[PDB]
């Protein structure tokens, strides 16, 4: 909603690694939901949420070309809030 | 000369005296003689390179200082009694230098209880291998020479903490040992030299990090990559992380290859080289 | 093994000292055959065949 404190991890396994969403558990956030990814007053990502019974409540897991995009790390603190789209301008037509 | 006969006449003078031994004032001449003779009869022990038997003849010398009131050279008589045993074979030097460390702190002090609290930790990492302790030991002596701006051991008990805590369990400790060193490394005109294989003991822990967290440590630190010796730090590095991204070993290995030559490699860099190819392993290895 | 109500699995035992009382250790091949991760409980049973119809002879 407003953003929690969250702590990166690994994607679980090379499933979810070709889904470019952000998979996290049942207990904290749900498949469906888009989240804004906090890292700095400046650096601020967005990402697709997929639930999976392997994480960690309180911890997100993200693959490595996400990694290699964010300048994330396995092990570090990030605030991730969910963020809601706006379908008038946001919605892609000519990518 | 005597092993016995200084003993035999100390031990018959060591009493208290509420009787007709009394009279007018203490023993404490007598026990002040027979703890200098005690002194010299470890000597004579040790002389005699008995070091088990100058050892203990130190540990009663040690302990009976303390009888008339003697707390200053007590500990050095402790320190005596851990150097005999800590030069003959067995324990119990441990034992002399716990009961050292505590009463100097006792009188008021910081240093030399540091000072052999670090010996403790060489004995129970080298010798009595308790290096989960002797790594507290360092860490709580290294948290005095802190305390007093004794900046060299203030870094070298910490080195000694996260070169051994990395490979085998503490992993945060690493880089931030050895950032709490590098930053103060880059201060000193004297130290940032120091700092260069300080900051490649930080980037080469990898943490079950795949990453460019050393890299991360590149566009953070002062290198001046002119600076060529830097270049075994992390054009090593800027290697070998593709490597162990791309999942490859024969660049990987290929990086010592080359670097056993224009660098020796102890057993800790080489321990982690394996360290970092067991995380290929896992990348690799079904 | 009993992991969704929809993949029943079956393995086969071998103890051995570093597993953890109450915890099962599976290999690559199985944890990608059954599509499993660690930090996952799941709920294993033991189950015992038919010796005449499941022995194989030909496969």
């Amino acid at each position: 909603m407003a953003g929690r404190s969250m702590q990166a991890a690994r994607c679980p396994t090379d499933e979810l690694s070709l889904s470019n969403c952000a998979v996290v558990s049942e207990k904290d956030y749900q498949s469906g939901q888009h989240v804004i990814v906090r890292t700095s007053p400046n650096h601020k990502y967005i990402f697709t949420l997929r639930t999976h019974p392997s994480v960690v409540p309180g911890s997100v897991a993200f693959s490595l070309p996400q990694r290699k995009w964010a300048g994330l790390s396995i092990g570090q603190e990030i605030e991730v809030a969910l963020y809601s789209f706006d379908k008038a301008k946001q919605c892609i037509g000519t990518m | 000369a005597e092993a016995m006969a200084l003993l035999a006449e100390a031990e018959r003078k060591v009493k208290n005296s509420q009787s007709f031994f009394s009279g007018l004032f203490g023993g404490s001449s007598k026990i002040e003689e027979a703890c200098e003779i005690y002194a010299r009869a470890a000597n004579m022990f040790k002389m005699a390179k008995n070091w088990s038997a100058a050892g203990n003849a130190f540990c009663q010398a040690a302990q009976l200082h303390l009888q008339l009131q003697s707390k200053h050279d007590a500990a050095t008589c402790f320190v005596d009694a851990g150097n005999a045993f800590k030069k003959a074979d067995p324990q119990e030097a441990i034992n002399c230098l716990m009961r050292a460390i505590e009463i100097y702190t006792d009188m008021g002090r910081f240093t030399i209880a540091a000072k052999h609290h670090i010996s403790i930790a060489e004995i129970y990492e080298t010798e009595l291998v308790d290096v989960e302790k002797a790594i507290a030991h360092y860490e709580q002596s290294a948290d005095y020479y802190k305390g007093e701006e004794s900046n060299s051991s203030a870094n070298k008990c910490l080195l000694k903490v996260a070169g051994y805590a990395a490979q085998l369990e503490q992993y945060q400790k690493a880089i931030d040992i050895y950032e709490q060193v590098g930053t103060s490394a880059m201060d000193s005109p004297l130290l940032k030299y120091s700092a260069k294989d300080y900051f490649f003991k930080a980037a080469l822990c990898h943490f079950c990090i795949d990453m460019l967290n050393a890299k991360l440590a590149v566009q953070k630190y002062e290198e001046l990559f002119p600076a060529f010796s830097d270049s075994r730090e992390c054009k090593l590095m800027k290697k070998l992380l593709e490597a162990h991204e791309e999942q490859n070993v024969d660049s990987y290995t290929e990086s010592v290859k080359e670097y056993d030559s224009i660098s020796r490699l102890d057993q800790w860099l080489t321990t982690m080289l394996l360290r970092i190819k067991k995380t290929i392993q896992g990348d690799e290895e079904d």
